[PDB]
């Protein structure tokens, strides 16, 4: 069963550090490509990041680029998130994702109803 | 509110889990370790057929194991003959875009799918001499993906929109209406005795429906990616599934739980569609590699590869009396494959 | 000694062109999307031409070659219609072929409209029609024989005539058609470096364009340096200067070019897999 | 209020799910086995057929 | 045996009708050029449909150019999960993407349609099938970047260390800073094509309007490009 939990979150200030955690289980980790995903109040979906099965490329959003590093572990079986210099403007839902093919560059998982290989995701608030 | 519930939904998922585990007294492979090997087997292509212009994306057999329907991308829909190569019909499609073909069990009706959500329903009769279409059903939402027939009364449908129905065709609506799954559910394959079927969807959940009820008995989660294509054993107490992880499994409706799993470490492609063989020996896999493996169903173990197509295998067939193997890939030639 | 050296040249030669054109013919035959193409109509008639070369003209003068004299007697005659009519059927499906690419290239969808299969048939056979028009009916009527072994001296009507044309017209249908592909593919190649160094400038083509100069340029350069020698002195001759070797060592050349032209004209991966099948190599 | 309703839809699916009996894994192995050795001489594909027998060929 | 040999005879007369008949639409399927039109919701492809012209789930617009048939394809009444149906479009001639550009709005739209786009880029059935571009709102880009503040540098800040390519021809009448904004997502765009390197297809962008009546004529153009460079390729020119 594909079944993701994310850790770690809520109140926090801004300029602060934060991690999450995504723990992976049910399948093999290092075949898929894995990317988190965010989810602002009264708005959509959108595609923070992502990062490959050895973990060579990383890209990420411009809006936040620089600000945010993304650690995938395929012996501890962990993705790990490091956020610091928070900023109020973003306080959002987040999600841990993975693309549903293994061994492909491609991933469509930015569907708002009930995309299904996703976690239930964490609440992470700034409050100035 | 929704956190307790969330909470009491994953003690369940624990019971349940806990049951899978409590019921798991041994492998089936340990218990087929004193069982004849079946070896190297090879089979041939006995026919091609040809003259079509788009891929063909499904297909479906006859009862008397003589007509093929073919479902082709060009807006083609093409009732074979398997014996003597002949086209006994070849019927045009409104829509050109086709995901699905059923042919009747007493072969008077041929219906057809697509991306346009109707399913259109032939009849074969021919009075006047030309087809005709018999009747168009729309109340799907989504694209609609496998239909299958029952009989000449009852045709049940899988759309895209997580929905599967139970359509009369006399009255032209829906009997019962089911949606619960989460994902896109792909194909569907109904049972020899016709009182259960079960859906693969693609949120990695695998559905058993009671026909006359209209809801589920049981959820399989096994797998790890799209589940493509599903099919019934002979018994009607076990099914196979085929995946997007390079996976064949094997799943038991008394057990709840998947009794084998079938994995090659050098084939990493998807798995399109699977067809048991009748005796239920062979499971037969099309990949996605330009080849079909002829897993045996007890051993794991590959017989035999029918590597004669040069695009990808999009499905999978197999007749009634097991005599022979039919596979429709991309490249726009049907193979009928015989051991 | 040198007459085995030269008779090792020749078998070899011989060997090699009818390797090649089996190949291509045995790959055509069993391979069903290697016919289902308009274009490898045209390959297929050029295997056919060269088949019927390395069958019926090869042989018999490497024989007579390497023996020095002409026992077959009266074959002469008709050895040298039919290699007036294979080498021309050569020539003229080397300009059915270039036309097809011009025609391809310079128009894609008229292309699709007008090249039927039956286009395809009536291009070969008024290639094919040239072709025993240029040789059947002069050769038995002998008018090149009768000027004033198998040396038959041309008279300079024929010799004119069927060199001119075998060899000038088709080869200036394809110096227009290879320039004006080249001025295609040179504007293909201007695009694509446009394109190429915008992406450049935002994460801040010589090699296409040499491989675009490599296959025109060795395409157009083989055929013509092979057959240019020949129609040259073939021209040049009957109004005079040139040993009989010499010329016999030319049109060794000429009927050399044929070896060359399934390799040059089949480098397509289709048929790279069907030879791997075919051969059994891979 | 939504998503609760389908929590709780869920809810109730797993517990008919939970309440189902469950037959142990080696005797339906037992059958499987059973029913593939019964029928394995009538599989024209496991066991070969003579061509005059065999309508394709 | 003579009921038999008739029926055999039956079957071979069928057969050869629906053989012609075959052979007739076989004529006409290579005649017909196919065109899958994907564009976001925010998008006006309604609108672009409304130019191309002047409850089920896809609607079909047949338009002829030059006596040359075009079938486009448009999703219509379909589900947001899109990749199980994406399958089937390998087999058009090609695939044309229409996305909006607003710089003046509740989520980032043009970040969601690079990933789209990445994502019909880097599939493997979608490979062999060249991408077709279309900016749109290009007047509104101009109208709204006098705002007092600019969008697309807070979204992206390699927008800041970005000059216009010289290469490149503005037309008159336009701000330089405009068409910065415009050339510097075409080039977003176009890096996303350039990364993959395969050579098998390439993306060919276009600066359209809200109305505007060239776009058949564009279209008409890059097919004539992509089968140009397809029988480049064909032939191994390239
Ligand atoms: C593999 C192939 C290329 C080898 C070819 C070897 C040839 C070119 C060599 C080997 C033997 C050589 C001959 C050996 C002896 C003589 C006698 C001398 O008074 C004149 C040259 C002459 C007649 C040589 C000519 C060149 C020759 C024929
Ligand atoms: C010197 C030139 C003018 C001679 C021209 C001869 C032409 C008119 C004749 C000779 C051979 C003939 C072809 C012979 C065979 C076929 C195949 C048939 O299925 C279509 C017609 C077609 C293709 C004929 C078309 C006309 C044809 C090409
Ligand atoms: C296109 C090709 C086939 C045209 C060929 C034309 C040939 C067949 C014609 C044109 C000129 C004709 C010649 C004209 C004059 C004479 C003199 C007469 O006392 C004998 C026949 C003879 C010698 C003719 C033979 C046939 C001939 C040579
Ligand atoms: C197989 C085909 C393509 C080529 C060979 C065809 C041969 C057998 C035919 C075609 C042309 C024919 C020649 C045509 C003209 C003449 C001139 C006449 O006064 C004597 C017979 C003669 C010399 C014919 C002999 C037979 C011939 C040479
Ligand atoms: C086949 C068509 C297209 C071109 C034919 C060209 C022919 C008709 C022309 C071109 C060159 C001409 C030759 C040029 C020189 C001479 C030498 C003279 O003392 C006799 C006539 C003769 C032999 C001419 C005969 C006619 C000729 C051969
Ligand atoms: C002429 C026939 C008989 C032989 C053909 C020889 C070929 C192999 C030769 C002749 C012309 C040569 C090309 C001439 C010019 C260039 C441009 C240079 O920047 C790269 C090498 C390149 C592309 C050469 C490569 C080799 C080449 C293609
Ligand atoms: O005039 C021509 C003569 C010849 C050919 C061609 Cl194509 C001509 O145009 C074909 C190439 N083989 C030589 C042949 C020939 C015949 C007799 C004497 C000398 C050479
Ligand atoms: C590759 C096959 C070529 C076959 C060519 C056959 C040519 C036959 C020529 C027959 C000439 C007979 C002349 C005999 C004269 C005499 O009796 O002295
Ligand atoms: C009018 C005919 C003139 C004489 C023809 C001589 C022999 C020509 C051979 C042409 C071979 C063409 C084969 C095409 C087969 C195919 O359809 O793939
Ligand atoms: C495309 C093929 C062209 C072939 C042209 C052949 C030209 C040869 C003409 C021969 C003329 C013979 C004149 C004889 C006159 C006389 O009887 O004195
Ligand atoms: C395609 C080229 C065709 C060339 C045809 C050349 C024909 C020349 C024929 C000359 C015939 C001379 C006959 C003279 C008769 C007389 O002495 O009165
Ligand atoms: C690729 C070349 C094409 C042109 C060929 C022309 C051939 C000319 C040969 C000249 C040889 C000169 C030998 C003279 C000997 C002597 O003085 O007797
Ligand atoms: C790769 C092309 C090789 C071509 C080989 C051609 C061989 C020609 C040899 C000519 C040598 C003539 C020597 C004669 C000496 C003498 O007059 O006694």
């Amino acid at each position: 069963q594909v079944q993701l939990q994310e850790s770690g979150g809520g109140l926090v200030q801004p300029g602060g550090s934060l991690r999450l955690s995504c723990a992976a289980s049910g399948f093999t980790f290092s075949n898929y490509k894995m990317n988190w995903v965010r989810q602002a109040p009264g708005k959509g979906l959108e595609w923070v990041s992502d990062i490959s099965q050895s973990g060579a490329s990383i890209s990420y959003t411009g809006s936040v680029k620089g600000r945010f590093t993304i650690s995938r572990d395929n012996a501890k079986n962990t993705l790990y998130l490091q956020m610091n210099s928070l900023k109020p403007e973003d306080t959002a839902v987040y999600y841990c994702a993975r693309c549903p093919a293994p061994f492909t560059r491609d991933c469509f998982d930015v569907t708002s109803t009930t995309y299904a290989y996703r976690g239930q995701g964490t609440q992470v608030t700034v409050s100035s | 509110e929704l956190d307790q519930l969330r909470q009491e939904a994953e003690q369940l998922k624990n019971q349940i889990r806990d049951a899978r585990k409590a019921c798991a007294d041994a492998t089936l492979s340990q218990i087929t370790n004193n069982i004849d090997p079946v070896g190297r087997i090879q089979m041939r292509t006995r026919r091609t057929l040809r003259g079509h212009l788009a891929k063909i994306y499904a297909m479906h057999w006859g009862t008397d194991s003589r007509l093929l329907v073919s479902a082709s991308q060009d807006g083609k829909l093409i009732i074979w003959d398997s014996y003597t190569t002949n086209k006994v019909h070849a019927i045009p499609l409104r829509s050109s875009w086709v995901m699905t073909c059923a042919y009747a069990p007493s072969g008077n009706y041929v219906a057809c799918g697509g991306l346009d959500n109707i399913c259109s329903i032939y009849n074969l009769k021919t009075r006047e001499g030309n087809v005709r279409v018999s009747r168009e059903l729309a109340g799907h939402t989504g694209y609609l993906s496998c239909c299958r027939f029952l009989d000449d009364n009852q045709i049940v449908t899988s759309s895209g929109d997580t929905t599967c129905a139970l359509w009369d065709i006399e009255t032209g609506q829906q009997t019962t209406t089911f949606t619960g799954h989460t994902g896109d559910v792909m194909s569907l394959s109904l049972a020899p005795d016709t009182r259960l079927f079960v859906s693969g969807a693609c949120d990695a959940s695998a559905k058993l429906w009671d026909v006359r009820e209209g809801m589920c008995r049981q959820t399989f989660t096994g797998h790890e990616s799209d589940i493509n294509a599903i099919c019934f054993f002979p018994n009607g107490n076990a099914f196979a599934t085929g995946s997007d992880d390079a996976t064949c499994r094997l799943f038991d409706l008394r057990a709840d739980q998947e009794l084998m799993t079938y994995s090659h470490d050098n084939i990493i492609c998807g798995i399109t569609s699977v067809s048991f063989s009748k005796s239920g020996r062979l499971l037969l896999a099309g990949y996605d590699d330009f080849n079909c493996n002829v897993w045996d169903a007890l051993k794991a173990d590959r017989a035999g590869v029918l590597a004669g197509h040069d695009n990808r295998v999009s499905c999978l067939g197999v007749t009634d009396d097991g005599m022979a193997v039919a596979t429709g890939s991309w490249d726009s030639f049907l193979k009928i494959w015989n051991g | 000694s040198v007459r085995i050296l030269t008779a090792c040249f020749l078998s070899l030669l011989i060997l090699s062109t009818l390797l090649g054109n089996t190949l291509v013919c045995a790959a055509v035959i069993r391979f069903r999307h290697l016919r289902s193409k308009v274009t490898n109509f045209f390959v297929i008639s050029l295997a056919v031409s060269d088949l019927l070369v390395a069958v019926l003209v090869m042989p018999w003068k490497a024989v007579a070659e390497i023996a020095g004299f002409w026992p077959f007697g009266s074959f002469c005659n008709i050895w040298v219609a039919f290699d007036i009519m294979c080498s021309t059927a050569s020539i003229l499906n080397l300009c059915v072929i270039s036309v097809d690419r011009y025609w391809a290239i310079s128009s894609p969808f008229r292309y699709e409209r007008k090249m039927t299969p039956k286009a395809a048939f009536i291009l070969i056979s008024v290639a094919w029609t040239l072709s025993v028009l240029i040789s059947f009916i002069p050769v038995q009527l002998s008018w090149h024989k009768a000027k004033p072994n198998c040396d038959s001296s041309l008279s300079r009507t024929y010799a004119i005539s069927s060199s001119v044309i075998s060899f000038y017209i088709p080869v200036a249908i394809m110096i227009v058609t290879y320039t004006r592909i080249y001025r295609i593919a040179q504007k293909q190649i201007r695009r694509i470096a446009a394109l190429e160094r915008a992406a450049v400038h935002a994460k801040n083509s010589f090699k296409r364009e040499t491989k675009v100069l490599k296959t025109l340029s060795v395409i157009m350069g083989v055929f013509v340096c092979c057959w240019l020698p020949f129609f040259i002195l073939n021209c040049i001759l009957p109004f005079c200067c040139i040993d009989s070797n010499t010329f016999d060592v030319f049109v060794w050349f000429g009927w050399a070019n044929s070896s060359l032209n399934p390799i040059i004209y089949a480098f397509n991966a289709d048929f790279r897999k069907a030879f791997s099948t075919l051969l059994g190599c891979y | 209020t939504a998503s609760i309703a389908q929590a709780r839809k869920l809810v109730e699916q797993l517990k008919m799910e939970a309440n189902i009996d469950r037959i142990k894994v080696s005797k339906a192995a037992a059958d499987l086995m059973a029913y593939c050795e019964a029928h394995a001489k009538e599989d024209p594909l496991l066991t070969p057929v003579p061509a005059s027998e065999n309508p394709f060929r | 045996t003579e009921d038999q040999r008739n029926e055999e005879k039956a079957q071979r007369e069928a057969n050869k009708k629906i053989e012609k008949q075959l052979q007739k639409d076989k004529q006409v399927y290579r005649a017909t050029h196919r065109l899958l039109l994907l564009g976001a919701g925010e998008s006006g492809k309604s609108t672009i449909v409304k130019q191309m012209r002047i409850t089920s789930g896809i609607f079909e617009t047949k338009f002829q150019v030059d006596k040359v048939n075009f079938h486009m394809f448009d999703v219509g009444a379909q589900r947001d999960e899109r990749r199980k149906w994406i399958q089937c479009f390998n087999d058009v001639t090609a695939i044309i993407f229409v996305v909006a550009s607003s710089s003046y709005n509740q989520t980032n739209r043009l970040q969601e349609a690079l990933n789209l786009f990445k994502s019909i880029w880097n599939n493997r059935w979608l490979r062999t099938i060249s991408v077709i571009l279309f900016l749109n709102k290009q007047d509104l880009l101009a109208e709204k970047v006098l705002a007092g503040k600019s969008k697309i540098e807070d979204y992206f800040p390699e927008f800041a260390r970005y000059t216009t390519p010289e290469d490149a021809t503005p037309e008159p009448g336009e701000d330089p800073r405009v068409t910065r904004a415009k050339y510097f997502i075409r080039d977003e765009f176009l890096r996303i094509s350039t990364a993959s390197g395969d050579g098998r297809h390439y993306c060919y962008p276009h600066f359209t309007c809200s109305v505007d009546t060239e776009n058949i004529r564009r279209v008409f153009n890059d097919c004539r490009d992509i089968i140009q460079r397809m029988h480049l390729r064909q032939y191994e020119l390239l």
